[PDB]
């Protein structure tokens, strides 16, 4: 019917990590790369999980799906594009994720 | 079968 905000529904939150030493995350999925076995149809980039629960413990949840980094955009991207750009940031990292909602 | 980056 029309755009959702308010209410349960695909939104739009930001979240800041910090390296130190690193992100403390893994990323799977893009456009040509391994694969994400997370959607059958979405190529996209995807946080399989976590492993220190203290950088993107409580910003990155596992199964999120990444729409944009620190300005660039990661759909229809190839993976490899995606890993160089997470990695050549500097220390705080701004990323952008989205929770889908479908009954 | 290797698919997990972590960055």
């Amino acid at each position: 019917g029309s755009h959702m905000g308010h209410e349960l529904a695909k939104q739009e939150i930001r979240v800041r990590v910090e390296k130190d030493p690193e992100l403390g995350f893994s990323i799977s999925g893009g456009v040509g790369g391994r694969g994400n076995p997370f959607r059958p149809d979405d190529d996209g980039i995807f946080v399989t999980r976590v492993q220190p629960e203290g950088p993107a413990s409580k910003l990155l949840q596992p199964g999120d799906k990444i729409i944009q980094a620190n300005g660039y955009s990661f759909i229809n991207i190839e993976h490899g594009q995606a890993v160089s750009l997470l990695k050549t940031f500097q220390n705080t990292v701004e990323l952008i994720i989205v929770r889908e909602v479908s009954s | 079968t290797g698919w997990e980056t972590w960055v």
